Parts: C-alpha cells; structure tokens; sequence
C-alpha cells in the first residue's frame, strides 16, 4: 500500500470534487477516508484519500504551505483550494479541488488540522 | 483515412480493406478503434450494403467481417425481404444454406468458427420465418435427411431447430403478428412427429457428446410447448433420468430438461403417469447420490470452492428439487417405500440452503415457505417432516436479515413463524442455546448477536402469552448478563441496541406488565443522553415503535401512579431531549403526538397538545416578537435554523395527530403566513443583489427550507382534516394570499414546486367548496409553470411532476375552472396534456394520458352544448393524432396500455354517434357524410403519410379491425401490437387484422 | 497484462454509461447522453492476486443508436445486463438482451444489475426479479448514484474469470507525492481559475457527504 512508513495525524470522511474548465462544473473524484499522513523519515505531511470499496486513490499530494482553503458559495461545510502536484491518477497534475464533509464542525476541524500540517511542512 | 474507402460504394468493395477495418475495430485501441467502429456502423447502415454480402462471405478471410455481413443480411430479411423477386429470395436462401453445409463439412472450421456458424443458423431461421412452410415445404424432411450424412451437420441441425423453436414459441409474442405466430406454431406442431423421431434416435444412438448436448439443448426448448405424450409414452424419461445424469457433459442440460418435464401439463387421475413421475425423480436422485455427491455432502464448502461448473450445477439442482417437490411431493407422502426418497430430496434442499449465496437462498426459501404453509394447514403431514423442520429452524435463525431488507425479512419471518407454530419447544431450545453460545464466547460476534436478535424478534405473537412471558424474560435476562460481561462501549452498545430491538418487538409482554414498560421507557430516556454512535437513533426509533403499539398505556392513569405517564414524559421533555440532534427531537415529539391522539376527550387532548408544544411555542413567540420588531434578525443563520426546527416539530406532531392538530395550527397560522411573506422578501432581495447563484447559498437554502416546511405543515394538516368547513373558512383564503402571487412573481429558479404539491392537496380535499380559489390557483401557476417545463424534457423535474398532478386533480374536482379559461388558455391546456404524452418520465406520461381520458369524460358529461361541440371540432383530431404518434414512434412503450385506452375511447365516441356536429369543415366531403366515414378517411390518410411503405389494403384492414374492436380493450390492444409489428417491415399480410382466437 | 472483454447491455437510460464512468473517474454524470453504438474504456482493479483489466464495451440500448448490435458481443469473456428498478419495461427486455448475448457468447459469467435502487418509488419489486435463477446469472441491486453494491458486479466477475473465490480488491500502492515548486508566471492564471470554481456551487448540497 506504501503507508507503513507514515503516522495518521487526522482521519475524516469526505467527498472530493475537481473543477473542469471545459464544462463550468464540479465532478466528484471520490468519497471515503481523507487522511493526513506524516512520513516518519522526512516529517512531510500529505493528504491521501481512498474511494469506498475499490480503495482507489482519489487524492495524493503534499499539504503545501502556499495552499489556501477558500469557501465555496454553495456550502458551509466545504473548502476549495488549487493543488499544483496531485499524483492520484499517476502523473503530477494541477487541480482545483473542493472537499465536502458531513458537518460544518468537520470542515472547521479539517481546516485547523490542514494549517497544523502546513506548519509541520514549513520546518 | 484509408479505412473510409469501404463507405465509397461507387467503387467495388476492397474486401482486404474491410478485413483491416474489422481487425482495427476488434483488435485495435483508443482513437483507431473508435474510427473503425464509426466506419463499420455507416457501412452496415447503408441500405445497399446487403448487395455486398454474397461478395464478403465468398472472398473475406476474416470471420468477424462475415459476422457483420450476416447482420446486414438479417436487417434485409427481417425488414425488406418481400420487395425481392422470388428468384433473388431463393438465391439468398441457397447461398446461406451452402455456407452452413460447407462450414459443417470442414472439421477445422466447424470446431473453431462456432460464432459464425451460429450466426449463419440464426440468419437461416430469419429466412424460415419469412418463407416456411408456404414457400419451402421440404425444409424439415431435407434437414432430417441431411442429418444422417454427417455428425457435424446433424449437430448443427439441432442448433437450427432450437433457434427455430425459440423464435416461434419463446420470442414470437413481441416480434410477430398474432396471425403469423399462430401460422408458424401450427406449422412446427404439424411437423414435430418427424423432428422428435430424429431427436429420440440421436439420444438412443449416442456416442458424440457434443451432438448429444446440442440435441438435449433443443429438447429443453421443445419442452416449453410439446404435449406430455412425447415424454411419458416414449423411453425418453428413463434416458434423461438414468444415462444422461451419469455423464457430466450432459448432466447440466438434462437437469434443466427434467425441471421443464416437471412443469408439463399432465393428466391428474392416471396411476401409471403418477408412477412414471415418481420413477424419473427416484432415478435422478439415485444418479446424484452415486455419481455426484451423497445426501451428507457439505454443499456450502463445494459451492464456496467453485471448481468447474459446480455452482451452476448446485443452482440447477435447487431449481429441479424445488420445482418437482412443489408440484409432486404428495406423490411421495403416502407410500412408505417412497419415504426415504422424499426425505433424501428434502435433505439435499437443507444442504443447498446452507450455501452462502443470497439468490440461491431466496430460491430455496420460496420452496420452504410453500412447504411449511402446507404443514400448517394440511392434516397428518407435519410428522413426516419433523427432522427436516428442525434443521430448517437452525438454517433460518442463522440467516435472518435485518427488517430493513423488507422482502427477504418478510419471507424469513413467515417461514420461522410457521416453524414456531409447528414446534415451539424446538424453536425456543435453538434460540436459547444460540444465546448460550453468545454468552460463553464460542459463536460471539456483532453479526451473530444481531442475527439472533432479529430472529428472536421475528416470532413475536406465535407463542401463547404464558410461554411468551417466560421466553421473553429468559432472553432479556441473558442479554443483560451478556451486556455486563462485555468490555468497551463498542460491544456494550451492540448488546444495548439488541435489547432495545427485542423489547420493541414484544408489545404484548409490555402491555400486560406496566412496571416493566415504565422501566423500559425510562431506560430509553437514559440512552437518549449516550453520544456513542447509533444509540440515540435506536433509543428514539424504539421509543416511537413501543408508543405505536402500547400508546393506550401512556394515556390512562396506571394504578399506583399520580398521573398518566404522558404528563410525566411532557414535564421532563426539555431534560430528556437536551442531547438529541434536531431530527431525533422531531421523532420524540411525533411519538408524544401518537399518545395524545389516544385521548378522545377534546378538552384534555387540547391541554396535552398545548403542554407538548410549550417549548416550540415559546421559542416561536419570542422569535415572532423580535422578527416583527426587526426584519434584519431573520438574516442570522442561527435564527433560520431555530425557525425551521420549530416548523419541523409542528410537522412531526401534525403527522401523528392529523385532524386533532388543528388548535396548535390555529395558534401559529397567521404569524406563520406572515413569516412565509417576510422570508419570500429576503429571498427576492438576495437574488436581486447576488444573482441566481444566491439560490445555492446556505442563507437562501435555509430561508427556502422555512417556506417548504410551512407548505409541508399546511399540506399535512389539510390532507388529514375532518372539519373541511374550517379549512375553507379559516385556512384557504390566507394560504392562497400568502403563496400564489409570491410563486407567480418570482423568477423560475426561486419558485418552490412544493407550492404546486400543497395546492394539489387543497384541490383534492376542498376543491368542490372553493371554485373561485381553484380559478385563482390556475391563474397563478398555470402559464408561468408551463413556460418553465415546455422547452425540453429535463429542466425543473419537480415542477414538471407536481404541475401535471395539479392539472389532474383540478380536471377531476373543479373542471369548471377550465370552462372559465379564455380560448387561448384552454388551447395551452390541450398543448400541455399532449406535451405530457411525449414525456419519458413515467410519472408525467401517465398523468398526461389520465388527464386526456378524464377531460374527454368531462366533455362527454356536458352533453350536446356549444362548448362540447367546439371542443370536438377544435381538438378531437389533435388527441387522435397525438395518441397515434406516441403509440407508433417506439420511444413511449411504457404508456402503451393507457395510449390504447385513450384511443379506444376516441374511436368509440365516433362509432356510437356520441359527437353531435360534423368533424369535417364545410365543402371538404359530401355534406351528408357520417363522422364514422370521415374518421376512416382521416386515419387512412394520416397513417399513409406517416407510414408510406404500407399498402392501402394494410391500412384499411387495420382501421376496419380497430373500429370493430373499440369495445374490447384486450383485442384492440392486440390489433395495435399487430400494427406495430407490420410498420417495421414491408409487405405485411392485411388478413392478419382478422385474427380471432 | 491480464485483460478480459466485458460487454455491458440493457435498455436506454438504465445507467450503463453512468455506472462505467463512476468506475473510470469517480464522477456521477446526471445528464443522459445516449451512447452511439459502443464506447470502449479500459478499467483496472488491484486485487490480492495482482491487477485485473476489463476491456469494457459499453453498448447503446436505444434501437436507433444500436450500431453493430450483437457484433459488439464477439469474444466477450463476461457481461453485465442492466435494467432500471424504476422502469418495468427495462426488466421485461432483460430476456431479449440475454437472448442476443448468449447466442454469441455461450459460456460466460454474466451479472444482472437492477440499477437506481436509491429512488424512493421502485417499480420492479424484489419478488418479481427471478429471471437470473434458471439462467445462472448473478444478480445485484445497485445504484451508480448512491454507490450501493457498485463494486459487486466487477468483484464477482473477477472471481469467476481468475477462478479464485477469495479474490479481494486491495489498496493500490500510494507513492510519496512530489514537492510544491510553484511558478510566479502562472500566479495570476491560478487566481482566475480558482475565482470561477469558488463561485460555481458544488452539486447535491443535501447529500450526507
Ligand atoms: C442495558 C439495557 C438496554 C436496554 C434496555 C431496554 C434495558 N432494560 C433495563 C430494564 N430491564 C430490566 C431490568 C431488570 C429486570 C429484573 O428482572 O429485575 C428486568 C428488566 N426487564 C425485563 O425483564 C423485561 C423483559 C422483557 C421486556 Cl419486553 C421488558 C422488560 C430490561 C430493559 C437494559
Ligand atoms: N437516480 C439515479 N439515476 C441514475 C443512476 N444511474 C444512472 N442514472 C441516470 O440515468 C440516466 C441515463 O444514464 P446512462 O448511463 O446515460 O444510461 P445508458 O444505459 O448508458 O443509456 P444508453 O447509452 O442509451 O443505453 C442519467 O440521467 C443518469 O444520471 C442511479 O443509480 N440513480
Ligand atoms: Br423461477
Ligand atoms: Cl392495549
Ligand atoms: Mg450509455
Ligand atoms: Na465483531
């Protein structure tokens, strides 16, 4: 699986979307456990998200210090952020992601943990 | 690209180019594969492509190319065959027969090209459907003759006969006229004696297993229609049940044959036939026990290991045993020499019932349901099956599913209830011993304690009250001990849930024992403070389930109590519900509403309803003060959630109290309709400032939720109201004032389809008493909603559905509202009905056809007056042609029955002379001419333009049959389906429309 | 690589393309764009016995867009027949799809799938669905929209095609993702695309997730 070298800092159930330019619409990429994984060699924290049942990777990227969690106009329980290098589908791509949670609390806890992971990645 | 060259027909066909395109399609990838695909599609769809088929079959070396060529031929044979001169039909027939015989004579091709041979055979069968036997009387004799010349040809001839039998008997209902299907069935029936002789010879003469399998495959098809004597008066039953069960190549197909033998129509009063029915079963089970597996075999393990075809074989055995025993077990029950056979067959079913395979379990469970229902009612049978029933009790208890899986739980419960009636002591011993295995830890697991709890719950009501009392006490005691034993709230919560589940399924025990019932409710109140996931949900679900069954016990003063327990529940409601999520609080208030509805003294019921609604009413009063003082306070997202949850609490109590809820609705009604208006202002205001995107914001979805819950509250009350005079005098005028203009004057994206749903309930319940109200509803919602939904089939799906539900009830209850429409608006009503017909959304289509039917009936009721005569002149032919459009275009098959009914009603109006004026305009036909004669002419002309490949004879015969059959819906429907077959081909026989059973 | 041709057949609008797309990209397509003939897509699952690839031939259900019809079934190693539990006609046509399919593919594992079980008003009730029994088809209730049993058809087929009853889907390996860099030249560009995405509403804001 390539997850044995990492500690789990935060786990929360979420749905992930990617923005398509072509069609002006959000597209689901997956639903499942979103995990913050701290590499025990580098102390680098990534997001790793797997789909329910298939366990296929829908998000795999460093929680970059330069990323900013923005509100979506339609939701009080989602964040949108640009990601420069996601390797879920294999080859490093830029995406505009949105991640939605079960509740406003889970969204706010996610943001708190994501800033904590940004501070760990700055060192 | 180079491939597009095959599409240029001005040049001769480059076969080698076709073979490359076909290879690129089947064997290529991505972009190249997609282009070949588009090219092959256009080649195949070229109406002259069939001319190239003979060339491709002779000179192509790509089997896939020839397969595609035979599809092109099939499209010609099934659609345009009768255009061809007789010499060309015999040409095509001869090259297809020649290619089949040629491929069968070459051993290598016969072995490796099975795809192309089977496709060729299917192509031949399409020719037989056109030509045989009227233009090919010797087909069957020649096929039989050609069969003795070669094992390969004989085997392939069995494939042709199987496909012919499928096409004529299994798949004809849909694809052929009644007259053509009867002709082909009688033709096959007349020549069957010869076909059977050949099949029986092959089966006796044996040797080639591939030939034997193909012969049994054709027999399986023959068994759908042939008379019983071909099976019972020949040696074939012995061969199927002995020889063909021993070899594994033939065993799969033979078991399927013997299952269809078990379904033959057979004389009931004949002892020889009975003995033959017994003997073939005896033989089959003996061959199973000696060649495959004994009665003791672990089929659960075999099926799980899934070696070779074992899974298919075990499925087919379950199908054979269940089919045979459901019909024939009474043949085995009286004769003591047949007892071992009857119980062996059932022991195999017990073993099949342990297999971990949902769909197989369901198949066996339907048989067990049949059996244990028979043992419940049939005298002297239960004692035969005692040991079978004992094993089945364990199988059903170990497989019980949650009641959420409604069909499977229902079936399992019914079997377990019958088995409990047959031996209650055995059922109890198994359940108590399975419980002991949870406590000692040997079978302990969350799934196992849940399964056992569902099983214990399923049999509530089957024991005597005394036996039930001792059993229920023993089970709760054991689960309490089990709960205390376990460590970690994960395990404790699972057992607590199961205690809650069981107690909720035993209301008779609770009703007899007030102290216990009180303790249970107080314990559920304790669990409403546990945040461990699932516990609060289950405490609330269990509370309302116990209240539904035991409510009377909450509303009376129990001896040794100061007050009815409902007063105690209401007093403490703030404290009880403090840690629940909003939807759990709403279930709690719904449950209290069920109890309060038991109180039939008006004054005491109203006082309870008042006390129950105290906390929401005080939150409401404080919000109305602030909200009326300052409209800005409503912008706060926290205030919007409080308001929605008050309204939702009112909806929940009104759901359970219905008519009794009126005094509470009276307390809030006028301020609630002022809040609806204020919230509407804020949504309008926000869409103006922020654009359509505002409708997606949490703030606006929060405000819309208040509007939707208000409409839901009013809809809920009015749907259950008893005093309709107060609905009309107090509720309706203010409701229409608050909602109708607000709906009409909002942009489409801000209109709530719930307004339409609420208005539907208002017209349903009191439409007759508010004729001016119905007019106002139509003026407000009709043109603006129609303009939202008449651009495409997809936009505003909720508005679409609720719109045709509203027109349907207005057309039933207040048809006068449509008489008060100006002509232009009545025209938009007809347009809207016809628009509904063309929908694929089945909710809309079905309402569309019903409104049209009810509208015609409303017009017929008016008798002979200007409005009815003008309706027919303006709209009769619009409804006739619109109904024919959706019948014939093949995109509206779901509505066939209601299209037929509407068309029959329209044809019947003219055939009876129930229309008073000429349907034709002056100087268009001789002035004396009856509407019957003009309807004939208009339809013949309309069908001729829409279907120009039909003859005048076909169309006139169809219309003749149709008008004669317009009082007989099932026969009329048959005539319509005959027409739908004939429009798909050229040269349909016009005498088909004379078909009489 | 280890690959199997899978044909997906059934009436128009039953969810064939939507189900496949959900498996390829994770997305739920709400719009109905009728398939023209066939759409071919490779689909890979990671199992405890290594990767399995399905060459998925997603065929047209509408007669008018049927293209090559049974020509799509040649050399299929497995199949899914799809109907819509909200549409009775789609279950009535299951024996027609099964007939056309087995005449070309005589000995293949086939799953029968009743899609759209997420919809409240179900028209094809559990008790009516028995066609699979005598034809030895696996049957699953599915929803491409809720993902109810959405892995089950492929898990069953993979167990049949590999001949391992205990085959499981497993977590695909997850490589360490690369470092951020980021470009001052694309800075203004990122702001633009983020602006449009923030102001377009996420779909289905009433769902549990
Ligand atoms: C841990 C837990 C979870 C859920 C519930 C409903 C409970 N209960 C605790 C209160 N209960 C009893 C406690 C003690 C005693 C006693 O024998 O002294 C008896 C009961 N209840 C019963 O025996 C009983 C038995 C059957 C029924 Cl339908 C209702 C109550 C049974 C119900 C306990
Ligand atoms: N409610 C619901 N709708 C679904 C589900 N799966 C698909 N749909 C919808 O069904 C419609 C038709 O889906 P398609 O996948 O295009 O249907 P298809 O069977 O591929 O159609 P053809 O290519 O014409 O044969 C779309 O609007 C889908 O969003 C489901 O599980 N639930
Ligand atoms: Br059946
Ligand atoms: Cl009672
Ligand atoms: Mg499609
Ligand atoms: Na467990």
């Amino acid at each position: 699986t390539m997850e044995e070298d990492e500690e789990v800092l935060y786990k929360v159930r979420a749905k992930l979307f990617r923005f398509d330019a072509d069609a002006k619409e959000w597209k689901e990429r997956g639903t499942g456990d979103c995990k913050f994984l701290k590499n025990k060699k580098t102390n680098k924290v990534r997001i790793l998200m797997r789909r329910d049942k298939t366990l296929k990777i829908c998000a795999n990227h460093i929680i970059a210090p330069e990323y900013t969690l923005k509100p979506n106009v339609g939701s009080d329980r989602s964040w949108v952020y640009a990601c420069t290098a996601d390797i879920a589908e294999g080859e490093a791509e830029a995406f505009t992601f949105a991640i939605r949670f079960g509740s406003k609390e889970n969204a706010d806890k996610f943001k708190e943990e994501f800033e904590k992971a940004q501070e760990i990645n700055k060192k | 690209g180079s491939m597009e060259g095959i599409l240029d027909f001005s040049n001769d066909l480059d076969i080698a180019l076709l073979d490359q395109v076909v290879s690129t399609f089947y064997q290529g990838e991505g972009v190249q594969q997609k282009q070949a695909q588009e090219i092959l599609t256009k080649f195949q769809d070229n109406p002259d492509a069939w001319e190239k088929v003979d060339q491709i079959l002779q000179f192509s070396t790509n089997p896939q190319s020839k397969f595609i060529a035979l599809s092109i031929l099939d499209k010609l044979i099934t659609r345009k065959w009768k255009l061809l001169p007789n010499d060309h039909r015999i040409g095509i027939r001869n090259f297809v027969v020649g290619m089949i015989i040629s491929m069968c004579q070459d051993d290598e091709v016969f072995k490796t090209q099975k795809n192309l041979i089977n496709k060729s055979d299917l192509t031949l069968v399409q020719i037989l459907k056109q030509e045989w036997p009227q233009n090919w009387p010797e087909f069957i004799p020649e096929l039989i003759g050609s069969s003795s010349s070669s094992v390969n040809v004989c085997e392939n001839n069995m494939i042709v006969l199987k496909l012919l039998s499928e096409e004529v008997f299994d798949f004809s209902a849909e694809q052929m006229t009644q007259a053509k299907a009867l002709h082909l069935k009688n033709s096959m029936s007349k020549e069957f004696e010869q076909i059977f002789k050949l099949c029986f010879q092959v089966l006796e003469q044996g040797s080639s297993s591939s030939l034997i399998v193909a012969t049994l495959e054709s027999l399986l098809r023959y068994l759908h229609w042939i008379p019983y004597r071909y099976i019972y008066e020949t040696n074939i039953l012995e061969l199927l049940s002995t020889k063909f069960m021993t070899s594994p190549d033939t065993r799969a197909i033979t078991l399927k044959c013997l299952t269809e033998v078990s379904n033959l129509k057979i004389p009931q009063d004949n002892d020889l036939i009975k003995r033959q029915t017994v003997l073939f079963f005896q033989n089959t089970l003996q061959q199973i026990a000696t060649s495959v597996m004994p009665v003791t075999a672990d089929l659960k393990a075999t099926y799980a290991n899934a070696n070779g075809n074992d899974q298919s074989f075990l499925q087919d055995l379950a199908m054979f045993l269940t089919t045979y025993l459901a019909r024939n077990r009474a043949l085995l029950e009286s004769d003591e020499s047949l007892r071992e056979l009857l119980l062996n067959a059932h022991q195999y079913l017990i073993q099949l019932s342990k297999i971990e395979e949902r769909e197989l379990f369901k198949t066996t469970l339907d048989y067990w349901h049949n059996l244990v229902a028979d043992l419940f009612y049939e005298p002297l049978k239960k004692h035969i099956y005692e040991e079978i029933c004992s094993q089945l009790r364990l199988v059903i208890i170990e497989n019980m599913v949650r009641p959420e899986e409604i069909q499977l739980y229902k079936s399992e419960r019914e079997v377990l209830v019958y088995l409990t009636h047959l031996n209650v002591i055995d059922t109890e011993e198994i359940m108590i011993s399975k419980l002991a295995r949870q406590i000692d830890g040997s079978e302990w697991s969350w799934h196992n304690i849940n399964t056992l709890s569902w099983a214990i719950g399923s049999i509530s009501g089957t024991m005597s009250e005394d036996t039930e009392k001792r059993f229920v006490v023993t089970v709760i005691k054991d689960l309490l001990g089990l709960c205390e034993q376990k460590r970690g709230k994960d395990n404790k919560a699972v057992v607590a849930r199961d205690i809650m589940y069981v107690v909720g399924e035993y209301p008779r025990f609770l009703k007899a024992h007030w102290n216990f019932l009180r303790t249970v409710i107080l314990k559920l109140f304790e669990f409403m403070h546990e945040t461990h996931e699932g516990v609060q949900d289950m405490a609330c679900d269990t509370f309302i389930k116990i209240v539904q069954k035991c409510k009377y016990h909450f509303v009376i003063q129990q001896p040794r109590e100061s007050e009815p327990f409902i007063q105690t529940i209401i007093r403490d409601i703030q404290k009880t519900t403090a840690d629940l999520q909003p939807q759990q609080v709403h279930t709690f208030y719904k449950a209290c509403g069920i109890i309060i509805s038991e109180e039939r003294s008006v004054a005491e019921r109203n006082r309870l309803l008042s006390d129950l609604m105290q906390l929401p009413n005080m939150a409401w009063d404080t919000i109305v003060e602030q909200s009326t003082a300052n409209p800005t306070l409503l912008l706060d997202s926290e205030t919007v959630k409080i308001i929605a949850n008050i309204i939702k609490t009112n909806v929940a109590v009104c759901t359970s109290m219905g008519a009794d809820f009126y005094p509470q609705l009276g307390h809030i009604y006028y301020n609630m309709l002022q809040l609806y208006r204020a919230v509407s202002s804020m949504i309008s205001t926000q869409v103006a400032a922020e654009g359509l995107i505002a409708t997606k914001t949490p703030k606006v979805r929060g405000l819309r939720t208040i509007k939707k819950e208000i409409l839901k509250l009013v809809e809920t009350y009015i749907s259950k109201a008893r005093n309709l005079d107060d609905v009309v005098k107090v509720l309706v005028e203010p409701l229409l004032n608050a909602v109708l203009e607000d709906y009409m004057n909002n942009v489409p994206d801000a209109r709530d389809a719930e307004v339409l749903n609420c208005m539907t309930t208002v017209v349903e319940k009191v439409g007759h008493m508010i004729p001016q109200g119905v007019i106002l509803i139509l003026q407000s919602v009709f043109e603006c909603t129609l303009d939202m939904i008449n651009k495409d089939f997809t936009e505003y799906p909720e508005h679409r559905v609720e719109f045709y539900k509203l027109l349907k009830v207005i057309n039933e209850k207040s048809f006068a509202a449509f008489l008060e429409l100006p002509p232009a608006a009545f025209k938009l009503f007809v347009d809207a009905i016809c628009w509904a017909f063309k929908h694929n959304n089945r909710d809309v289509e079905v309402n569309g056809l019903q409104i049209a039917l009810d509208l015609v009936k409303n017009i017929e009721r008016m008798g002979n007056v200007p409005f009815a005569n003008e309706f027919h002149k303006n709209y009769f032919f619009i409804f006739v042609s619109e109904t024919f459009f959706v019948l014939t275009d093949s995109d509206h098959k779901s509505g066939f029955s209601k299209q037929a009914l509407l068309l029959m009603k329209l044809i019947s109006l003219v055939y009876d002379n129930k229309i008073s004026v000429p349907l034709y305009q002056e100087a268009e036909v001789p002035q004396g001419t009856s509407n019957q004669v003009y309807l004939s002419q208009y339809l013949a002309n309309m069908l001729s333009n829409a279907f120009p490949h039909l003859t005048s004879e076909q169309i006139a015969s169809f219309l003749s049959a149709l008008t004669k059959q317009c009082k007989d819906l099932v026969v009329f429907k048959g005539t319509l389906r005959d027409f739908l077959v004939q429009i798909k081909e050229v040269g349909g026989d016009p005498t088909d429309y004379l078909f009489a059973e | 690589q280890v690959q199997f041709k899978l044909v997906l057949v059934g009436d128009g609008g039953t969810g064939k393309t939507t189900f496949v797309k959900r498996h390829l990209t994770g997305e739920f397509e709400k719009k109905y764009v009728a398939t023209l003939g066939v759409e071919v897509h490779p689909l890979v699952f990671h199992t405890n016995r290594g990767p399995i690839k399905f060459n998925v031939w997603d065929t047209a259900g509408l007669e008018k867009f049927g293209g090559l019809r049974d020509g799509y079934y040649i050399q299929a190693q497995c199949a899914i027949i799809m109907f819509d539990v909200t549409s009775r006609v789609t279950y009535k046509n299951v024996p027609n799809w099964h007939r056309d399919l087995v005449r070309v593919c005589e000995n293949i594992p086939i799953v029968l799938c009743g899609n759209k079980v997420d919809i409240k008003d179900r028209k094809v009730k559990a008790k009516s669905i028995v066609f699979h029994r005598k034809k030895n088809l696996q049957y699953y209730d599915i929803s491409a929209k809720s993902n109810y049993n959405f892995e089950k058809p492929f898990l069953w087929l993979a167990r049949k095609l590999i001949g391992d009853p205990n085959l499981e889907f497993v977590a695909m390996p997850a490589a360490a993702p690369p470092e951020v860099v980021m470009d001052p030249a694309l800075a203004a560009q990122y702001e633009h695309d983020l602006e449009v995405a923030q102001t377009t509403a996420l779909p289905d804001e009433d769902d549990d997730l």
